[PDB]
């Protein structure tokens, strides 16, 4: 389900600065937005029976939250400060550093490089409702799951460093 | 890791000039930059070849220096980062100054500050105190991020 | 917090008209309602937020066979008042009855307001005593509104009619609205015809179009005795603290005016309190003594100089009382506006609790007395009649009033401690 | 994915016409359908692009008895709109017979640009309610198309009429077509003839030229609600992608509009977004609650603020919803084109699903009852007579709107888990 490895190619004149390393990093996020861009179209493309809508617009609304969150709050505000730094460059080495303080930063803002276990975890098991659920087209124990585990969501975030608090709402 | 030796000062030289003294020079470590570096070497050259130690000329070509650092660090100070304003600040919340933001505060969060201290009460009189803020409407932009509740 | 104000009557919806107008004017608001290029103030208690800085007032406007009203709506500032909630005798019972028809259509006006303002925290009525239309439905919306919000407060700035004494029913209207009142607000601010227009005389030759001028002199006093609300600072922020000083008594709530400068067309804070002391600027028309007196002053005033002044009229003893409270008078500050002219650079007021209007009331009580004796206006109109058949509510006003009167002197006594 | 547009009825005609010469000149194209000489945007969605010069947009013009099609023939623009696919009574079920006869080389034109077109999203149809013509004929081709493309799904820009209630069989017409698009119209965007007025009254002075100037604010709603389609975007390129959200059940496809500045002849998005939830801005004339909002902003917005402005528009509260969904208010964003105007720089729409329009449904049906029991405009014509001897698919069609008002109600109501 994990897949799909991209790359492409790079002339020598940019190969020391998009480095091979650098590959790695751009095709981890490529990943996750992939997986996350599948719960959201597979709940999507479809249009105590109709009570199968109610736990449809209850997963549907946290999947679009977080995939709001992902690519508006982050993917867009650190690329648009990203552009504004690299229309600035004086140098080669300071031209890497931009670059580099982009990369290892949007690695931490989508949680991806540790507390993988302790947070993460959570958005992929509930992700996995997003599968299960969107095949069948039991019903009970699906709420009494989903209510569990986006309460666990929420009371394990409640630490919150700070910037998931703008996701905490929901 | 700035300051006087007082055991070392001559004692000739008395204490206020160099005081005087320190002050010019914690004021240019930390000016008008019009390069009276050289003419100020050229008086202390000067002083340097007269034989005998006068204290009245000493004091009268630090205080000059003195005055004229502290003449322009006035200007930078209350002019392109205002200090009216700043002190304006300070005596309205610090000094409670604005009236109808602290007493909407201690009405809207009256019982949770009442409650005994825990970890967890820091970011609840914060909103409360941001939601006080905003029920007093009159809010304009920035404002608010150089004030917070410990 | 924000304070909705219950307009009513044809003299009271015209000194409320002059009143937002004149904080129009001295707020930074258009006759459209809308910010000006021109223009610090809590504006929000007194006017509604809209989205396009449309500073709405929030004004509930009554009209009882509408003649004035028509004239308020052909105005260049109707579309400032825009919460469009305007709903359509000469004796009090028929304003009374003409009230209890249209009570709930009136009451979901003032409840549309309730719902869009955050927390409610006065009604303030642009109240007529003896007004035909304004008393009687005055007397009951102010009976409905305390029910139907208990802990809330009530204002009323009546203007009480004393014009040398045409209503031939004026006392009995008027007795049956002072009953009304005093078990029924919290809060009353009287002025007087007479006191305003022989001020009137005084500074200036106007005699004969005494209303359209007196208006303005209202609402000069309308607007001092809420700028210290209206403009920010920790100067009485809100009402009831204010309030509070001002009444001591649950029975005794009604307030005197005067202002230092009548002539408002440098002064020291030491020469306007004491100018303010004297009977002149006094707006209102046996021992007799305040029971509690407090100022507030607006301009260029000078902080250290103000317990300077503060002994120094104490040392005068301009102002003589001696109360069963131990109150003393009390000196507050405001800001001017900018925009307006700054004309007597330093401008103040005064509202006090003073026992000289027992006398006011008494003196249309004895008008009402010899009337009830004489049964000369009765009105015997049929609804006057099938409203009170008994006629037994103008006595229980007379008793209510006469406990009112009695309470007032024995405040004046030293022994309020006990019962009035 | 291209879209084709099934403009019919004079009405019809008439928005399509404008709505399709509003794109031409919002994007690089000129009057022939030739590129504009200054040309980002995505015009393949909208407009067929070949190597022939003229773009041709899909649109299916259909005439009835023709009058206006010929004044939309004799235009700069004739030589834009060239698909070829133009074919030749004030009742609903004249223009239903109408239909039937040409039913087929009406379909063989939908068909050759189903066949010409890559992949078909969906047909959309500038439909007239009550229209003369437009209605009927509308209802039995809407009825044709879910039949002959079950997988694709139909969309109806519906102007439903009120004009303050000349056509005397208007309630029977619009009553037949709700049926037919209740259940025959996968999403419906509902607009109103007097709440346009209404707004027209507002922003400027027209009375009178009240269609003609209405058109450009049907077309401006009609260009903003496609625009993120319009425009490549990171979401909501596809129209299924964005009506989504809005219909939480497939009875209530009815849906709101709304522009913020209505006179849109800096502003931050805090501002706009709590200038969107106001009543002027909607053009829509027990509890009652949205059910599910939406809003699409085009202009110099910036993107740090939007988070904190949707939290200011939590705070707030202007819209009020309690429904069966725990739906939520949406933030989308999009880029205002070059070339036209940027006048009110950041600009915005509404779309939502709201239960207030169920009274706007009732209320025809109000008056259909009433004319129902009255007969007095049955038409007995022998058209209607003898294609409805029975009349009883207008008591078909009152049972299916009334199990709709029921449905808007029931989702007001905490029980949408029993069946509505």
């Amino acid at each position: 389900l994990d897949g799909l490895t991209l790359s492409y190619k790079v002339p020598w004149p940019v190969d020391i600065v998009i480095s091979l390393e650098c590959q790695k990093i751009y095709n981890q996020v490529f990943l996750l937005l992939l997986q996350i861009k599948w719960a959201k179209y597979s709940l999507d493309v479809l249009l105590q029976i109709h009570r199968m809508f109610l736990l449809r617009v209850k997963l549907m609304h946290f999947v679009n939250s977080l995939h709001n969150y992902i690519m508006t709050r982050i993917l867009h505000s650190t690329g648009l400060e990203f552009q504004h730094q690299v229309e600035e460059a004086k140098d080669l080495d300071q031209l890497i550093k931009i670059h580099y303080r982009y990369l290892s930063t949007i690695h931490d803002r989508c949680l991806l490089r540790e507390k993988v276990s302790f947070v993460k975890e959570a958005i992929m098991k509930v992700l996995n409702l997003a599968l299960m659920f969107a095949d069948g087209w039991s019903i009970e124990k699906m709420e009494s799951d989903f209510k569990n585990c986006h309460m666990f969501l929420v009371t394990i975030l409640n630490k919150a460093f700070p910037h998931l608090e703008s996701l905490a709402l929901s | 890791q700035f300051s006087l030796r007082v055991e070392i000062l001559p004692s000739y030289i008395p204490v206020r000039v160099a005081e005087k003294i320190l002050f010019v020079g914690e004021s240019v470590q930390m000016s008008i930059l019009k390069n009276q570096e050289d003419t100020f070497a050229a008086e202390l050259h000067r002083l340097k070849q007269q034989p005998l130690f006068s204290l009245v000329d000493f004091e009268q070509v630090v205080d000059r220096i003195r005055s004229t650092v502290a003449e322009h660090l006035w200007k930078l100070m209350v002019e392109e980062s205002d200090l009216l304003g700043q002190l304006k600040i300070i005596k309205d919340f610090y000094l409670l100054g604005r009236g109808e933001l602290f007493q909407a505060f201690i009405d809207t969060a009256q019982h949770m500050l009442k409650t005994p201290p825990t970890a967890v009460t820091e970011h609840d009189v914060n909103v409360a105190f941001q939601q006080s803020a905003h029920k007093v409407l009159l809010d304009d932009d920035n404002l608010l991020p150089l004030l917070h509740l410990t | 917090r924000e304070i909705i104000t219950l307009q009513l009557g044809q003299c009271g919806n015209q000194i409320g008209f002059e009143f937002w107008k004149q904080l129009c004017a001295e707020h930074g608001i258009s006759p459209e309602g809308i910010v000006e290029e021109f223009a610090t103030d809590r504006k929000d208690v007194f006017f509604y937020q809209a989205d396009d800085e449309h500073y709405i007032p929030r004004a509930v406007l009554l009209d009882l066979e509408p003649r004035v009203i028509h004239s308020i709506l052909n105005s260049p500032y109707a579309k400032l008042y825009n919460p469009e909630n305007i709903y359509l005798g000469n004796n009090w019972a028929s304003g009374f009855s003409q009230g209890e028809k249209i009570h709930e259509d009136i009451f979901d006006i003032i409840d549309r307001e309730a719902d869009g303002s955050d927390s409610l925290e006065g009604f303030v009525l642009c109240h007529s005593i003896a007004g035909g239309t304004g008393s009687g439905l005055g007397s009951y919306l102010l009976e409905r509104l305390n029910d139907r919000y208990p802990k809330k407060l009530v204002q009323t700035y009546s203007v009480f009619p004393n014009q040398d004494e045409d209503v031939v029913v004026q006392p009995y209207n008027s007795l049956l609205t002072l009953k009304r009142l005093t078990q029924n607000a919290d809060c009353v601010v009287v002025l007087d015809n007479t006191a305003l227009n022989r001020i009137a005389t005084d500074r200036l030759h106007i005699q004969n179009p005494s209303f359209s001028q007196i208006n303005q002199l209202v609402s000069t006093i309308m607007s001092a005795s809420t700028t210290t609300l209206r403009y920010p600072g920790y100067m009485n922020n809100d009402l009831i603290g204010l309030i509070a000083s001002l009444i001591p008594t649950p029975r005794l709530h009604f307030l005197m005016t005067g202002y230092t400068p009548l002539t408002t067309d440098k002064t020291t804070v030491l020469d306007v309190m004491r100018r303010l002391l004297q009977p002149k600027n006094v707006m209102v028309s046996t021992n007799h003594c305040y029971i509690a007196i407090l100022n507030i002053i607006q301009g260029e005033v000078d902080p250290t100089q103000v317990h300077k002044s503060l002994q120094r009229i104490r040392e005068r003893k301009l102002a003589n009382f001696i109360p069963w409270g131990p109150a003393s008078i009390q000196v507050a500050l405001s800001r001017k506006s900018p925009y307006l002219p700054s004309a007597h650079r330093v401008s103040g007021l005064m509202m006090a609790n003073h026992t000289s209007i027992s006398s006011l009331f008494e003196r249309t009580c004895r008008q009402y007395d010899k009337l009830r004796k004489r049964e000369a206006f009765l009105e015997q109109f049929r609804k006057e009649d099938m409203f009170k058949d008994n006629f037994d509510e103008m006595d229980t006003s007379r008793e209510i009033v006469q406990q009112l009167i009695d309470e007032y002197h024995a405040a004046t006594r030293p022994d309020y401690i006990s019962w009035g």
